[PDB]
């Protein structure tokens, strides 16, 4: 009766469900008794623009497949799953109908992606070597370490995954060309990592815990000075939306928050600083690019933006001339997200993410206010039209000019 | 970013022509510009291609391709429509059956005299999208050496003296050049190439039966308009998963050959490479079927096409440039009210073309090459589904290969 | 001594009827423990020469001796047999 | 020449894959690729120089000694009257001034050889012809 209203946002938690009731087919099971409920009492009319969103969730989980002859009177018996759970799936599937149960269903998403099958392997014997090429079943096991039940065989798979993507790198710096990142798997894993970057931080006894570690190891060793030629962008700008902007998986995102913190934190361990100045995804670019983020206005990218920041301020804290030379702009990106998030819903937690930052902005000012008492010409933000030697006063009568807003 | 660094201050400076919201309300923070990928991307054409590479709001590059001086609004109207009819045209035989969807495209012309699309980056013309698959060094000697003599100028003979090198040509002795042109170009190379970007051969083919479907579909599109897309290279396809959009209206109202200096005797493009894409198809089969379905859904359109190229100018000055809208209204109605392809083509030839070489040459193999061609002419302006689009494929696109050829209409391409 | 035939054919043939498993058995180990015991008095100064041409031609089985040992190259570009002039 | 050695090399089989390194033997294998009678004997010396070094090229995915232990045989061995050496020198220093070329290629090492090679090929004493295959290098 209450759910009748705004059906829509009931879908999510189902998403969830279908997400994690692997762990827990209970889970799935009980959102399927809620689908049940909806289909008794909700009309079709309402319940019918997200058919779409039911079939494929319903198609999670779905993709897998004494006591002697002698009469001893059996005292012993005298004296007294998730399949289960698929077969009502199926049940309540073909109670739903054609149309609905199509919804399931262009681009047809897999065009050959590596068109040069370069990963193979000549495996080693006796009497000769043959060879086998290992990315056709690179696709593959990409979905079966992403999809897989059997925790024991899922795990596998991606440890076999893990193997595998090891030996490649390294292959991939073989023969390296002239012409994107010699392009050996450069554009066929800015494709394919985000999977392995969730799987970093997943609910695992053990994925979890090596493979985030696993990345770790990767991006800190993708963050070299030689290690360096657009062989760690490719990976970060991979990072930069899915880990940090999307809708799901806020592990993730702290996960991947954090990790990029420590990324540039291993950088400027082992990048040359000019490396840096002359980097143009660099910090400065960094900054840049979380200004746009917190600007891109939409609940994803302006959260996305703000944990980020919230995360990296464990370091950027410790971080001293940029923070110097970056206050007024960091100040006014933060004004921006206060006043984009009041100007929409504040049960987004991305309301304590800006009070986060504004404790992060007050806490840099307290080291050093008297570095901004004075009027100091560090760089200018669009938020500070006035071009002046900047001053902590400058962005305080900004501020109080600036008051009274309408959020 | 030049004069008035990236901001909002001023306006949230957006992509024209994607407004395009049917009553509903369009977003304000709708995908717009912030940043900017642009970088001197000049292609070298009539209109000077600009690519100019717009790096939007998410910064994420866009890059545009920027046209130069003509009645680039008829292009505009020409893909407004092309959206119009094909997105409620054929999708599916069930979805035929509703007469809906096909891929389409747009196109935002400022001026008379300038012309502002999309640059897409993710397609290929057909004669680059080939010449990158085969040995390169084939592409360029067997293109280069025996393509114009062996084929080309046995077919005519000469430049200038090509159009009255056609007033000698037959149709057999250019159904004799065309199986030369055959011997000017590779085959085949096709299937290598799909199936080099073929994972799955069946996704495959559903994904190229419907690309051939709908280049089938538009090639009657361009019956219908007298588009001028002579050459293969002409025409696009994305080397993503073959999108497909038109290239060079230059010529409309049965223009494709009127007023042409070259001859140009093709009702439609009928490149030997788009049959050899895999080689048991007959042609006959699903597009046949496809197209039977386009006509069936061809009935109410007059009520709206002549109604709307006509409802502003009836599009003006292209073909003084490439005559009376009042002419070129009747010659499109003559062409939607069910009409023979032959006698149209035949009619568009002599009218323009009557002074130039081989014209009755050019309006007789408009009705047909040889019998089971020229019989074309008996169903004239008017004939079945099935009747009308087998004369067309059969009577109009294969003789155009035999009975003249420009070198630049790419024949053996 | 018919290994070092002046008739480079025969001592060839020599060398194919020495390593043969029978002669010299197939086996590099066994191959070499047999070399160990076939030393000739008065060979000693092309014992080793004989003996290194013997182990290295049992590599010929090895299904990657015949192989390239390289497959990425640095700098690739054409590569065709090279001539050069040999007057008398 | 250093108490670390590098050119390891597993000889193929059906089940061992013996591994030997090679650094020991480059001085007096230089030597015979520029001093053996022979014309076989040098000529395969020469041969098997060409092929170690490309295999060496294939081991550089810091080693400058070897490379200072290479250039000066490279030296000599080029401006040889004899046909068969410089014959196989011309492809030789041309295919190694391309490899040299290489901005990957344009640290401590090719810099470095240049120097070294075309300055000495002229203060030589002698051989003037090699100043001259110099000036081409």
């Amino acid at each position: 009766n209450i759910i009748e209203l705004d059906v829509r946002a009931y879908v999510p938690a189902l998403q969830m469900a279908f997400k994690l009731g692997l762990s827990y087919t209970p889970l799935a099971e009980v959102g399927l008794n809620a689908l049940e409920e909806w289909s008794i009492y909700i009309d079709r009319h309402v319940m019918q623009p997200y058919y779409k969103d039911i079939l494929p969730c319903l198609d999670g989980y779905l993709k897998t497949s004494f006591n002697k002859v002698v009469l001893k009177h059996l005292k012993k018996t005298k004296n007294l799953s998730l399949e289960e759970i698929r077969i009502r799936v199926v049940q309540m599937l073909g109670s739903l109908g054609g149309q609905i149960n199509k919804n399931l269903l262009m681009m047809k998403s897999y065009v050959a992606w590596d068109r040069e099958k370069r990963l193979s392997f000549a495996v080693p014997f006796r009497e000769m070597k043959p060879v086998i090429f290992l990315d056709v079943f690179l696709p593959r096991v990409t979905e079966l370490a992403l999809t897989a039940s059997d925790r024991q065989t899922k795990v596998a798979a991606c440890e076999l995954l893990h193997s595998m993507v090891m030996f490649m790198l390294g292959k991939a710096t073989q023969m390296p060309e002239g012409g994107q990142g010699a392009p050996p798997m450069y554009q066929l894993y800015k494709r394919t990592f985000p999977v392995l970057l969730r799987l970093a931080c997943d609910v695992d006894q053990v994925t979890r815990q090596l493979y985030e570690p696993l990345v770790m190891q990767l991006i800190h060793w993708f963050t070299n000075n030689k290690k360096f030629e657009s062989q760690d962008t490719v990976a970060l700008l991979e990072a930069i939306l899915d880990g940090i902007v999307d809708p799901v998986d806020s592990t993730l995102r702290d996960f991947c928050g954090r990790c990029i913190r420590e990324f540039l934190k291993w950088s400027i361990k082992q990048i040359t600083p000019q490396q840096q100045e002359k980097s143009p995804v660099n910090t400065k670019s960094l900054f840049k690019r979380l200004y746009s983020l917190a600007l891109h206005p939409n609940a994803f990218k302006r959260l996305g933006a703000s944990l980020a920041f919230n995360n990296i301020y464990r370091e950027f804290r410790e971080e001293e001339s940029l923070v110097e030379q970056f206050v007024f702009e960091a100040l006014v990106i933060y004004m921006e997200s206060l006043a984009l998030a009041h100007a929409d819903e504040k049960s987004l937690g991305t309301i304590q993410q800006c009070c986060d930052a504004i404790d992060h902005l007050c806490r840099i000012i307290e080291k050093k206010h008297v570095s901004l008492n004075k009027a100091k010409k560090r760089r200018l933000p669009r938020g500070f039209p006035p071009s002046a030697s900047l001053c902590l006063l400058d962005l305080v009568k900004w501020l109080l000019a600036h008051c009274g807003r309408p959020q | 970013m030049s004069d008035f660094k990236v901001e909002f201050l001023r306006n949230e400076l957006e992509i024209p022509g994607q407004y395009d919201g049917r009553g509903k309300p369009l977003p304000e923070y709708h995908v717009r510009i912030a940043g900017f990928d642009e970088r001197v991307t000049v292609m070298a054409s009539l209109r000077r291609p600009k690519r100019i590479i717009i790096r939007g709001h998410d910064e994420r590059e866009h890059p545009f391709l920027v046209k130069g001086g003509e009645d680039l609004r008829q292009d505009q109207r020409v893909e407004q429509l092309f959206q119009v009819m094909n997105g409620i045209l054929a999708q599916d035989s069930a979805c035929s059956q509703r007469a809906l969807q096909l891929r389409t495209y747009s196109v935002v012309p400022m001026t008379s005299r300038l012309g502002l699309i999309e640059w897409l980056e993710n397609t290929v013309t057909l004669k680059d999208l080939l010449l990158n698959t085969m040995s390169q060094e084939e592409k360029a000697a067997y293109l280069s050496d025996p393509r114009a003599p062996p084929c080309e100028y046995k077919d005519w003979l000469d430049v200038g003296a090509y159009m009255l090198m056609y007033k000698g040509a037959n149709r057999t002795e250019t159904v004799t050049s065309f199986r030369k042109r055959e011997s000017k170009v590779p085959a085949d190379l096709l299937k290598r190439a799909f199936v080099r970007m073929s994972t799955s051969p069946e996704a495959f083919l559903a994904l190229r039966s419907h690309f051939a479907s709908s280049h089938a579909l538009i090639c009657i599109s361009h019956w219908i308009l007298g588009i001028g897309d002579r050459h293969l290279n002409n025409f696009m396809v994305a080397m993503e998963t073959g999108g497909v959009i038109g290239i060079d209206f230059g010529h409309a109202f049965g223009s494709a050959t009127q007023f042409l200096p070259v001859p140009e005797l093709m009702p439609f493009r009928l490149t030997r490479q788009f049959i050899n894409l895999m080689l048991p198809m007959k042609e006959t089969g699903l597009m046949y079927s496809i197209m039977v379905h386009a006509l069936r859904a061809f009935r109410s359109d007059p009520g709206l096409l002549t109604n709307t190229m006509d409802v502003f100018v009836k599009e003006p000055s292209f073909d003084w440039k490439n005559w009376y809208p009042r002419q070129k209204i009747c010659y499109a109605k003559r062409k939607l009210a069910g009409a023979n392809p032959a006698v149209i083509t035949c009619d568009e030839l002599l009218l323009g073309h009557e002074k130039a070489p081989a014209f009755r040459d050019y309006v007789a193999v408009a009705r047909g090459s040889k019998d089971h061609n020229i019989r074309a002419q008996e169903p004239e302006s008017g004939l079945s589904e099935e009747t009308q689009v087998k004369c067309l494929m059969d009577q109009a696109t294969d003789p155009n290969i035999l009975g003249r050829t420009w070198e630049g209409w790419e024949p053996w391409m | 001594q018919g290994l070092i035939d002046e008739n480079p054919g025969l001592q060839l043939i020599i060398r194919n009827f020495w390593s043969h498993e029978t002669r010299l058995p197939s086996n590099t180990l066994d191959r070499l423990l047999a070399l160990n015991s076939l030393y000739s008095p008065k060979i000693e100064v092309h014992f080793l020469s004989l003996a290194t041409n013997f182990l290295l031609e049992m590599t010929s089985m090895s299904p990657d001796y015949p192989n390239p040992m390289f497959e990425h190259p640095l700098s690739e570009c054409e590569f065709q047999e090279y001539t050069i002039d040999s007057d008398w």
